[PDB]
Parts: structure tokens; C-alpha cells; sequence
């Protein structure tokens, strides 16, 4: 009925706050300290309405220094997602403009897979469109794009019918400003056959196209919109948690417990003389406002006047607050921080790495699949081969392969037991070659030199 | 600007030349904050008409 | 086709279990299935079915 397309549902309001305290967490200090009301409450609210007390509290988050643990676990992840490349599956001379440039801008699509796995890692959502403009065009659509999805029984089975996602364009005019054009696409899904329609603003007018059905190269159009709202646990369209959010928040105790911290640093922590037993006689006579403290000169004080220096002592209870929550933070199994100072014993951690990489070894499977299912879809597009895969790196902690390694390899593929191919995907992940198969075939074609 | 920047010289005597400085105008770009008056959509008269709300 | 469906453990209410025969058998099981509206508006509704 051309209702309210840029309504935003209700669970998605609910989330986007933790979205975007999500966001701010990943940009660093740069944004924590702006933002600084969100999370750091102030000391005490009632210096805080005067002048003086938001100069107080500007200095009192300015010496705050955020730890920026977020960022390096989030880029750690997706280091040992991402090692060497992910594996495609199926016919790749047939498949090479999805590949080299996945949405026309000369973007490869593994580059697309790594963004789309650093979304789903940090906030924990996602979405793949795939749309024939001749050839089909693999989307990404952030967590904060998304915003309708529609679920019923379709012939009683859980189906998606509505699916409304943002888009954002810079028009092409005659000068050099960058403007912000926005388009909104409605995906249905009525009787068993999709639909897709366009509204786009600009200029001040709000613009509808016909609805068209997207038709497969053999036709009978299409059955299930081309969109996988990949996420942390699986792709539904239901809001999957963010991974993120238990070291967001331990990261935002640190931040206020450093901000504490460093201002009683700088407050305290300086050495101070507290000459006790003087009187302003002495003081006005032979001090004379002034004192002399190095080691050439002497200065001399009146009976019962004891000098003594004072200053915060080291190991207090703020530092062990902030020293515990380093170590919850890893405790919380997260890849925040190497320790060079503690050992271990090998053998031991051999055991943990299966729950130690949970979260890898689950958004990996989720966003492969994904990206199946939406090349899947590209292919009935095309009517390509159906029966094609895409497989990220499942092997985490990944390091060169020993002289033992390689040769077990070598004799497990003279044996018939791993493949060639496979050999080669050995050797090119433990970093022992680097050309491909079929160049390496070629230049062993030839006859030995001898 | 500078705006008297190249003078006449003799170079064959040697008089005093007035130092100049360097004034830097600033530019502007002010805020409009506007908005929209409340609007009473109730959705019991939308509902009457069986329109969504 | 047949569809395997998943039931959340809340979801699932109602059961029995009577001695048939000697035989432990499940005679009644009933559990919720929750879904939207399919106005034509985009607004979202919550529908119940019970099976």
C-alpha cells in the first residue's frame, strides 16, 4: 500500500544502541572520549551543572586512557579466520567476474568476505543481496541497514515474505560537493514468487518503481528472496547477539577505572615536603616563601618541626581493579593481549584450542554458508553450475609446516590417500609454495634437467 | 592578505622600509535548527477506515 | 516435503505418558507456534498458533 518504508522495527530500535556503543568501542579512543557521557558518569552531578565542574570533568576524562582491547581482539579474530585465502569450490573459469570483482567496483570477493566476517564478529549481523543488473551483483548490507524483515508460515513452513534494507548513493552532479542520495528496496515474497521494488529520495520527492519479478535464465522467476541475514548463531532473521558485548563492557570498566586511576596520578603522585611544626616567623624570616631543596644547599628548620615526604603508594586498590579486569578480559577467552611474561607448557593448550576458537569455528561456518547460498543464487541467475561451495579457513593458529609436516604430506599423497589438489592446498597454507596448480603441472611437464 | 607586498626599491641607497604583518580573516558558518509541529495520528481513526496505521 | 521443525523448550506446555499395553505412550504433546501479520501495511504484529 506504499506504507512507511523507512520504518525501523522495534528490536532493531532496541539494538541499535548497543550497536553503536559497539562502534564507538571499535574506533577507539577517539570516539570514547567524545562520547564520554554514554559511558563514564560523572564524579559528582552536582559540581558537574556549574562551569567549574564540566571543566573538571573534561580534565578528568582527558587523562582517562581508553585500552582499546576491542579493536585488537576483533582484529585477531579475523587474523586466524582469514590466513592465506578462502577456498572456492566448483568451476572457477566460468566464475571469475564474481571473484575478481564481486559488486562491480574491482573488489574481490574474498576482501568482501573479510568485511563481512569482521561485521559478524564484532555486532553480530549481517546481510548478502544479490540483485542481476549483464551480470549479478553480490551486496553487503551493514547490521544498521537492515530494517524490516517479515517471518510467517508460507505452506507451513517458517518463510520470509517483506525485507526492506537501506541504500546510499553520491549523486553525480557537475561539481566537486559530495551529496547523500538515498534509495530504500522493498524485497516481497507473495504466493510462492518474489517480488522487488524501489523507492529513492531526491531532490525532495519520494519516488516509486513498478514491482518486477526477477527471473532465473530458464525462468519460473524466483521462490526465496536472495538475502542471508548472516549473524553470531545462525541465518535467521531474528536478531542474533553480538559477540562483542561482554568485552565492550569490561573494557568500559577499565576506561572509567583508568580515568580514576590517572587523575589520582596526577594529583597525588607527586612528592610532597608537608613541613610540619613551622611557624610564619621562621617561614617569612629565613624561608622567605622559598626553599631550597637539592642536595648543595641545607635548609634548616625550628624545633619540633619534622619534614617528611608524602606520596600515594604504588599498588593500590584502584590498580588491582584495573589489573583484575586485564586478566577477566582474558580470562573471557579473548585475544586482546599477548603476555611474553607468562609460559606455558606445550601439549596443554592443544586440548582448550576447540573451545578457545568457538566463535571462529561458528561465524565462519555461518558466513560460508552464506556466501554458498547467495552464489548458489547467482548461479540459477545465470543457470551455472548449482552445485558449487565456498569454505573460509577452518584450520585457526595456523604456522609454517615443519620438515616432518611436509614430508608426512608428500608420503600421504604418494600414497592414495589425500589428493593432489588437496597436497597443494597443504603446502600453500603452511606457507611452502606459492604458484598454482596447474602452473606448477605445466613447468613439471617438461623433462628434468639432470 | 598582504596587501602592500611588492614595493618600489634604489637600489643605489640604502633608506628604512616599515615591517608588515600577517592578519588572518576568519570564516563562519552558522546552525538552523528546525522542526516539525506534534501531529495527533491516532490509529483509532485509521483503524476505522480499515487504512494501516 | 516434510519439515523438521524446533521447539523451544518454553514452548512445549502440555504431555502425557499412560501405560498402553504395557507400553510407555506419549498420548498428547502440545506446544506453541508464533508468528506475524501479513497486513499489507508494514507494521508487525504477533499471531499464536497452538498444534
Amino acid at each position: 500500500d506504499s506504507n512507511n518504508i523507512k520504518y525501523v522495527r522495534e528490536d532493531a530500535k532496541k539494538m541499535h544502541k548497543l550497536w553503536a556503543h559497539i562502534r564507538m568501542a571499535m574506533e577507539g579512543s577517539r570516539a570514547i572520549k567524545d562520547n564520554a557521557k554514554e559511558f563514564v558518569p560523572h564524579p559528582d552531578n552536582t559540581k558537574a551543572t556549574t562551569p567549574e565542574g564540566v571543566a573538571r570533568y573534561k580534565a578528568y576524562i582527558e587523562r582517562a586512557v581508553w585500552y582499546g582491547a576491542s579493536a585488537n581482539t576483533v582484529d585477531g579474530m579475523l587474523g586466524q579466520i582469514f590466513a592465506r585465502d578462502p577456498v572456492f569450490t566448483g568451476p572457477e573459469d566460468k566464475f571469475d567476474m564474481l571473484i575478481n570483482d564481486v559488486d562491480g567496483s574491482g573488489l574481490s570477493i574474498h576482501q568482501q568476505a573479510r568485511d563481512s566476517a569482521e561485521d559478524a564478529l564484532s555486532l553480530g549481523r549481517g546481510g548478502l543481496f544479490v540483485d542481476y543488473s549483464a551480470r549479478p551483483y553480490i551486496k553487503f548490507i551493514a547490521a544498521e541497514d537492515i530494517l524490516n524483515w517479515r517471518e510467517r508460515w508460507v505452506n507451513g513452513a517458517k518463510r520470509t515474505t517483506l525485507l526492506v534494507f537501506r541504500e546510499e548513493s553520491d549523486a553525480d552532479d557537475d561539481g566537486y560537493q559530495i551529496y547523500k542520495e538515498e534509495v530504500w528496496r522493498e524485497l516481497r515474497l507473495v504466493d510462492g514468487t518474489y517480488w522487488q521494488r524501489t523507492w529513492r529520495e531526491n531532490d525532495g520527492q519520494l519516488y516509486v518503481d513498478d514491482w518486477i519479478s526477477p527471473t532465473k535464465a530458464d525462468g519460473s522467476q524466483f521462490d526465496e528472496i536472495p538475502f542471508v541475514i548472516f549473524g553470531s548463531k545462525n541465518n535467521d532473521p531474528t536478531i542474533d547477539m553480538p559477540p562483542m558485548r561482554d568485552l565492550v563492557e569490561l573494557n568500559i570498566a577499565h576506561f572509567r577505572n583508568s580515568a580514576d586511576y590517572e587523575e589520582a596520578c596526577f594529583i597525588c603522585g607527586q612528592p610532597t615536603l608537608f613541613l610540619s611544626g613551622l611557624t610564619e616567623h621562621w617561614v617569612k624570616n629565613v624561608l622567605g616563601g622559598a626553599v631550597v631543596i637539592g642536595s648543595r644547599d641545607a635548609v634548616p628548620l625550628p624545633v619540633n618541626a619534622k619534614p617528611e615526604l608524602l606520596q600515594a603508594e604504588g599498588n593500590g586498590m584502584v590498580k588491582e581493579a584495573m589489573d583484575q579486569k586485564e586478566r577477566q578480559m582474558v580470562a573471557l577467552g579473548a585475544k586482546l593481549i599477548d603476555s611474553d611474561k607468562t609460559q606455558r607448557t606445550f601439549g596443554e593448550a592443544s586440548m582448550e584450542a576447540a573451545a578457545q576458537n568457538s566463535v571462529l569455528s561458528r561465524v565462519s561456518k555461518n558466513v560460508s554458508d552464506a556466501y554458498t547460498k547467495a552464489l548458489r543464487w547467482a548461479a540459477m541467475f545465470l543457470g551455472l553450475d548449482e552445485k558449487i561451495e565456498y569454505e573460509l579457513n577452518s584450520d585457526f593458529d595456523i604456522n609454517k609446516m615443519s620438515p616432518e609436516e611436509l614430508a608426512a604430506v608428500i608420503s600421504a599423497w604418494q600414497s592414495n590417500a589425500i589428493s593432489f589438489t588437496e597436497m597443494r592446498w597443504q603446502i600453500k597454507k603452511g606457507g611452502r609454495a606459492y604458484l598454482e596448480d596447474e602452473d606448477m603441472r605445466n613447468e613439471s611437464e617438461q623433462d628434468d634437467p639432470l | 592578505k598582504i596587501q602592500g607586498l611588492v614595493r618600489p626599491r634604489d637600489p643605489y641607497s640604502n633608506a628604512d622600509v616599515a615591517a608588515k604583518d600577517l592578519r588572518q580573516l576568519v570564516d563562519n558558518t552558522i546552525k538552523v535548527a528546525s522542526g516539525t509541529p506534534p501531529i495527533n495520528i491516532p490509529p483509532s481513526m485509521l483503524r476505522w477506515i480499515q487504512k494501516n496505521p
